[PDB]
């Protein structure tokens, strides 16, 4: 039930506010894993864009031990988006022989971490030698920061290449487009959740895109949350929507490169909002796009789309797709 | 970039 989720989300944000202060509320996002434990006194933050791991505690007693468990637990947590609640403070059982972060972070030695002993020794180094302090205005927050390896993003994208490969054959969608979208949407974060309900690697909204893809595939209803936190399903669903936007919704755009710009913007903002930039009449809008150059279409969408997000999106996917195109 | 409801 969505209403139940909206309530708990409200409760979750409030519980953080009471302990940390309104100006210290950090919540999990599409590109940011954030997990609260210790009755909200301890939080772990993976920032996937910047490649940093920040572990913080505001516990008044034995701060270092709190950080230690959160450090170790984060370093060794298993890749399980389906199981963990990033909007609860409950301490999920997550330890794994192949941690999610394995190879994406190295310890003090330059070694990858897949077991408690190395994680534990690395936690001592960080506490002894990288411990920082700052204030709420009322309380001390203690933290350590870990920088991920320089190519942490390539390593993450490596997990999903096979899934992208298949999805690309299956629907006739370029591998480079698919990658550019998941990299821009989630930075290859399997735990990705947005404020607008986008779920997973390709950030799929269940009721709009997810529903529409289910129609083409001859289904009724909606993709479930658990279906979309499965990476291959998520990547298959997101790639289908790109094929659908191209073939059906934006099918009246003739120039394939113009249509690509329209499809990239639409993925994010909806096909109607993209067409409405040109006319309130969907056919007349496509006809107008058909009298323009692709560079002009690009220029119109990046400067005159209503949404600053969708506008920035077009630029960021287009730049990214270049890098994935060769191979 | 990061809730929810
Ligand atoms: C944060 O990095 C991004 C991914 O999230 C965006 C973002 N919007 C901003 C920064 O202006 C904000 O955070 C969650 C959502 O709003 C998200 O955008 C949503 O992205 C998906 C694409 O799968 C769209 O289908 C959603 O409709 C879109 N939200 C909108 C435009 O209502």
């Amino acid at each position: 039930d969505t209403n139940g989720f909206d309530i708990l989300m409200g409760q979750f944000a409030h519980n953080i506010e009471n302990i940390w202060g309104f100006k210290e509320v950090v919540i999990a996002g599409p590109k940011d894993y954030v997990k609260y434990t210790d009755q909200y006194q301890t939080r772990s933050h993976i920032n996937f864009d910047d490649g940093t791991i920040t572990i913080e505690t505001i516990a008044g007693t034995e701060p270092a031990a709190h950080l230690r468990r959160a450090i170790i637990k984060t370093l060794l947590m298993g890749d399980d988006p389906s199981s963990v609640d990033l909007y609860s403070d409950v301490d999920d059982i997550t330890i794994s022989k192949e941690p999610f972060l394995y190879g994406q972070v190295v310890d003090n030695t330059g070694q990858p971490i897949r077991w408690e002993g190395r994680a534990s020794n690395f936690a001592d180094y960080l506490l002894k030698n990288r411990l920082k302090s700052r204030s709420n205005g009322l309380r001390i927050i203690y933290s350590v920061t870990i920088n991920m390896v320089p190519n942490h993003l390539d390593k993450r994208a490596h997990k999903y290449l096979g899934m992208v490969r298949q999805a690309s054959r299956k629907y006739g969608v370029d591998e480079s487009l698919i990658l550019a979208i998941m990299q821009t949407q989630s930075s290859f974060n399997p735990y990705a959740v947005s404020r607008s309900d986008a779920l997973g690697l390709m950030q799929v909204v269940q009721h709009t895109a997810g529903k529409d893809v289910f129609r083409s595939q001859g289904k009724s209803g909606t993709p479930s949350r658990s279906f979309l936190f499965d990476p291959a399903s998520n990547i298959d669903t997101g790639t289908a929507y790109l094929a659908m936007l191209n073939n059906v919704y934006l099918g009246g755009i003739d120039n394939p490169t113009s249509r690509r710009y329209a499809v990239i913007t639409a993925y994010n903002g909806g096909a109607g909002s993209v067409l409405r930039v040109f006319s309130n009449d969907k056919i007349q809008a496509a006809n107008i796009i058909n009298t323009m150059t692709p560079g002009d279409v690009y220029q119109t969408l990046t400067t005159r789309h209503p949404s600053a997000e969708s506008r920035r999106y077009l630029y960021k996917v287009n730049t990214a797709q270049k890098s994935y195109r060769r191979r | 970039a990061x809730k929810x409801x």
